[PDB]
């Protein structure tokens, strides 16, 4: 079985400048190695195949280069459309048990830009059927990197939230969170403060942002 | 003798078995000799006649002992018999094609004609009997001719050719239209 | 160049099978050979396997080997897979692939492994949930922030909008979330300016096409 | 070996079983060799649905070069060989020796042209079982070889002053069997495999198909150009088997410089025949059973119970 191994996960790169991407094989794969890029909700697109041959319509910019077992795709100027999901592609073996590498995402980098922390009580309606969530919001932030935490009269909560994060913006290219906290009514009536405590980079100190139940 | 009745336009299987289930060297050839398609080994050849692009046979069968001639899109002019020449033996087949057509394509209408004409090969004295949807019977040689078409006569009608005992079906949409009285 | 069009999304509880298809339209079709790929929700791509499609012969991932079945309609120019004993994490977007291999009629074949055209995918959810519409619930009110929280539906996906498509305009609509009884959740917010409360009606449009349900709530202050 | 006195020996060249025994060692011989990525052979036992067979496996690509292979006698029997320069593989042999293995034979698998071959010691001379069955084989043996140039470029050259000389004597031969008053004429295979429609030979491992149109396209004794003939031609990776009936595929090159230079030594020809009163003999490239191949130089041996 051939392992691909693609590095570094996430690669952070300002506008306009060059990116380098790297993959490794767990033994020589030759030349039979290709790249492919992935937009969210969108289907893989090849660019690079035989290495270091660009598939048609792919743009100058991307060149592939290496054999054996390691490999390098270099885009020489970011472009906004470049930003994607990209995955090398091994297949030389046969009979044919082709794989894939674990993706680097390549995401623009800029600015610290601190979240907006609000929190959300749960509606009446909701409330009235038996259950109660909590959201804290993170709203517009960069780098994505944020900690979020939830305590109920100030006890530290594990085990009862779920996180969501956004695409990064097309337009200021931050993140946004969602943080929800999920118990019953009854667990819910029981306490007293509701407060989420967030860390992040452009933040001096964590942030807290709380409601008193009722 | 082994008579095969074909339909023009139509695919037509002739067979040849030889005596024991291997692959060994057969031919098929016509009446005067010429090559129509046979084996090399395990690689199939074509002769230099009218069958050419037409014919064919089935390789898978070929260790099983057959050897058939698969001859596609029929011809009157393919009418013929054929040799297939096989472990020192020889099977003869006489195969006779025909065609059967309406004389228009047009619909018809109420009270008009209906023309039927078959095709055949020379020598062939064939029978044709045809029936319509609504159970009407016509007969004759060459040529089945109805005179007044009825509305209930729309749809499939199914001839038969009678031929050296052996008969071949054809089935030929008529439409026949209505009209408001 | 062929053009690849996959049939619609399947649900199917676990242990079921699963056979999606792939017509495949442009391009002589016995000169491609086709890939299947999957890719679970916010992982990587997977190769299931690949079919030879003018010869007929299709080879498989090891992982996989005994219960997919890759075939091709000539006929109809369309790929199919079949996926038997469906597993709660066989759930994934299903990918149909393909490349040009040469004059194949004509005994040319370069086998070629990289994958130049490729379907708009298919998601096959595998799970013991039953198909539900989503109970959604008011993210009550310089900048103000509301929104929706729309929780409890089943499958994938919900379409979320504000104002009848109306307000686009600083809104988040957060990917789902898997909930531990096993129907998802998630939440739409939108920011808007907080002297536009009291003058300005927010909105917003839920639809979950696999339970036909359409929902408009109303967010409001107080 | 040891030549044999006032010994006459009767000898039938197409009933002769090291024919058989070598179609299986050079068959068996490919295998170890050269191994398809995929096999597909037919498997209609049951009376019903048919079923293929589907192998694949690693598929090393190998720069094949057949060294010549020496049938020698199986326990039990021995080797007759029959001396006459010309013989024509049946009747009594006057002239006969017995000898320990026969001599070496390349194991050349190829269509409608014999490479590397024995030549005629004397005249050309023309073969078959049946010379009246218009579908047996015509093995030609030269007694001068003509040289074939192929390169995976794609292409063939031979010398059209060589090819046009061979082809007269050829239709001498041909006319001296079918009648001295007959219009002999060369044409381009009728149809078929493509191993069989075209030139088709398998040189540094891969197989070549090249279009011998203008190697069989002039008629000879009727009524009273180019420095080289180039034949086009293709390397092909989906092959239809000549070991029994199936299909196999095998990996593109990886040489740019694939090359070989042969000797033509033999032809093997169909004639058209069928009831003509046409004063004129139609002859075609043909081949696809290497028993032929074989045939073609084991006519002078048989192998009998000491
Ligand atoms: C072989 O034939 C010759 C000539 O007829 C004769 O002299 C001789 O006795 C025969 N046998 C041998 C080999 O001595
Ligand atoms: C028989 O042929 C051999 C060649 O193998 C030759 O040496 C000899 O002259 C021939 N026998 C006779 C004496 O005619
Ligand atoms: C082969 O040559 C011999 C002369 O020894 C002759 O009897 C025979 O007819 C020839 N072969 C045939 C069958 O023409
Ligand atoms: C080859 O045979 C032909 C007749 O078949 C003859 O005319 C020619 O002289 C021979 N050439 C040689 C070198 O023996
Ligand atoms: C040779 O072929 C002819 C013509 O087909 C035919 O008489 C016979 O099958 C063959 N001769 C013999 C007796 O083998
Ligand atoms: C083929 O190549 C040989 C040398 O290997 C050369 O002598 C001969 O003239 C060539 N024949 C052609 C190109 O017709
Ligand atoms: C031999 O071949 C030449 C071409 O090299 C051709 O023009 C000529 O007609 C042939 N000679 C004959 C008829 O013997
Ligand atoms: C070879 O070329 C001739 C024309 O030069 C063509 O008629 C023939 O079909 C070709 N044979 C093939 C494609 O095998
Ligand atoms: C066959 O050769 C003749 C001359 O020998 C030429 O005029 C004709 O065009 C050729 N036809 C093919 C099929 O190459
Ligand atoms: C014929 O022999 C030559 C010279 O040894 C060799 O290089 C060539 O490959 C051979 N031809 C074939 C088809 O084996
Ligand atoms: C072809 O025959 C000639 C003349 O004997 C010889 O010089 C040459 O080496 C041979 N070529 C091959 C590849 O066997
Ligand atoms: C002889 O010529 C006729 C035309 O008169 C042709 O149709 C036939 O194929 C030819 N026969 C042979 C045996 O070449």
């Amino acid at each position: 079985d051939i392992v691909m191994t693609q590095s570094p996960a996430t690669l952070s790169v300002s506008p306009g400048e060059r990116a380098t991407l790297s993959c490794r094989a767990s033994e020589s794969v030759s030349s039979d190695l290709a790249w492919y890029q992935q937009k969210p909700g969108q289907a893989p697109r090849l660019l690079i195949y035989g290495a270091s041959t660009r598939a048609t319509g792919v743009p100058a910019r991307f060149s592939g280069s290496g054999s054996g077992a390691e490999f390098t795709l270099t885009i020489s100027s970011l472009q906004s459309e470049d930003f994607a999901v990209y995955y090398c592609q091994q297949y030389n073996n046969w009979p044919p048990r082709y794989t894939f590498g674990q993706g680097t995402r390549l995401e623009i980098k800029r600015t610290v830009a601190a979240p907006s922390v609000f929190i959300f009580p749960p509606s009446d309606e909701q409330l009235k059927s038996g259950t109660a969530s909590v959201v804290c919001l993170l709203n517009n932030f960069y780098p994505r990197e944020a900690k979020v935490q939830w305590k109920v009269d100030n006890a530290l909560q594990s085990g009862n939230s779920q996180e969501s994060v956004t695409e990064q913006d097309s337009k200021d290219s931050t993140y946004s969170l969602s943080s929800t906290l999920t118990l019953s009514k009854a667990d819910y009536e029981k306490h007293k403060v509701y407060a989420c405590e967030v860390t992040h980079q452009g933040l001096s100190s964590p942030v807290t942002k709380s409601f008193n139940r009722g | 003798k082994k008579v095969v009745l074909g339909k023009k336009g139509d695919t037509v299987e002739l067979t040849c078995t030889a005596s024991q289930k291997k692959s060994i060297q057969f031919h098929w050839k016509n009446s005067n000799q010429i090559k129509i398609l046979g084996n090399q080994g395990s690689f199939l050849t074509k002769g230099p006649s009218k069958l050419n692009d037409r014919a064919d046979s089935r390789r898978s069968l070929w260790d099983q002992g057959n050897f058939p001639l698969i001859i596609k899109n029929l011809k009157i002019e393919d009418s013929d018999t054929y040799i297939c020449e096989v472990e020192d033996q020889k099977e003869e087949v006489q195969l006779l094609v025909f065609g059967l057509t309406a004389n228009s394509d047009t619909h018809l209408l109420q009270g008009q004609s209906l023309t039927l004409t078959l095709e055949s090969p020379p020598g062939s004295s064939p029978s044709v009997q045809c029936r319509s949807p609504r159970g009407k019977n016509i007969q004759g040689g060459k040529t089945l001719s109805v005179s007044q078409l009825e509305l209930q006569d729309s749809g499939t009608w199914t001839c038969t050719v009678l031929q050296n005992q052996k008969k071949v079906e054809f089935k030929i949409d008529i439409v026949v239209l209505a009209f408001q009285k | 160049e062929v053009q690849l069009v996959e049939s619609g999304a399947e649900v199917k509880k676990p242990g079921s099978s699963v056979k999606v298809s792939c017509k495949a339209s442009g391009d002589t079709f016995i000169r491609y050979s086709f890939t299947w790929v999957r890719q679970a929700p916010g992982q990587g791509l997977e190769w299931m396997g690949r079919i030879i499609t003018i010869l007929d012969v299709a080879h498989y991932a090891p992982h996989l080997q005994g219960r997919v079945t890759i075939t091709a309609d000539k006929s109809t120019s369309t790929v199919y897979l079949e996926l038997r004993n469906l597993r709660s994490d066989d759930t994934a977007v299903y990918f149909c692939a393909g490349v040009y291999e040469g004059e194949a009629d004509e005994g040319e074949y370069d086998n070629n492994g990289f994958l130049k055209h490729w379907g708009q995918g298919t998601l096959v959810t595998v799970s013991s949930a039953s198909t539900k519409g989503p109970s959604v619930f008011p993210l009550a009110p310089g900048t103000a922030a509301l929104g929706c929280l729309v929780k409890d539906y089943f499958p994938e996906p919900v379409t979320v909008s504000w104002n009848s498509g109306a307000l686009t305009s600083g809104v988040h609509t957060f990917p789902a979330v898997l909930q531990s009884s096993g129907l998802y959740s998630l939440s739409s917010v939108v920011t808007v300016p907080s002297s536009s409360l009291g003058t300005q009606t927010y909105i917003c449009n839920v639809n979950h096409k696999p339970s036909n349900t359409k929902v408009d709530k109303k967010v409001e202050p107080k | 070996e040891v030549v044999l006195v006032n010994v006459t020996e009767n000898f039938n060249w197409c009933k002769n079983d090291m024919v058989e025994q070598m179609h299986e060692d050079i068959i068996s011989l490919w295998d170890q060799s050269l191994k398809p990525c995929v096999k597909l052979t037919p498997l209609c036992v049951g009376a019903g649905s048919c079923n293929t067979s589907v192998i694949t496996q690693a598929c090393p690509k190998v720069s094949f070069e057949p060294i010549p292979i020496h049938y020698c006698a199986p326990a039990g029997f021995a080797i007759l060989k029959c001396n006459n320069k010309t013989f024509n593989g049946t009747g009594p042999c006057t002239n006969v020796s017995t000898v320990q293995c026969t001599h070496g034979i390349r194991p050349v698998v190829s269509s409608q042209l014999l490479l590397n071959g024995s030549l005629a010691e004397e005249e050309v001379v023309i073969r078959s079982c049946n010379f009246t069955d218009n579908a047996k084989t015509i093995i030609v043996q030269l007694n001068t070889s003509v040289e074939i140039n192929c390169t995976g470029a794609g292409h063939c050259n031979i010398a059209r002053a060589k090819w046009n000389n061979t082809l007269k004597q050829i239709a001498s031969k041909l006319r001296e069997q079918f009648g001295n008053n007959k219009t002999i004429i060369f044409k381009q295979s009728s149809g078929g495999d493509p191993e069989i429609v075209t030139h088709w030979f398998n040189c540094g491992g891969e197989f070549f198909y090249c279009n011998s149109t203008q190697l069989f396209n002039s008629t000879w004794f009727n009524s009273t150009g180019s420095d080289t003939i180039t034949l086009p031609c293709r390397i092909k990776q989906i092959i239809n088997m000549w070991q029994k009936v199936g299909k196999m595929m095998y990996a593109p090159p990886i040489s740019g410089q694939i090359r070989c230079s042969s000797n033509i030594t033999g032809l093997l020809l169909t004639r058209d025949g069928g009831n003509s009163n046409n004063e004129s003999e139609i002859f075609r490239p043909g081949g696809g059973d290497m028993r032929d191949n074989w045939r073609s130089e084991l006519y002078k041996y048989k192998v009998v119970k000491i």
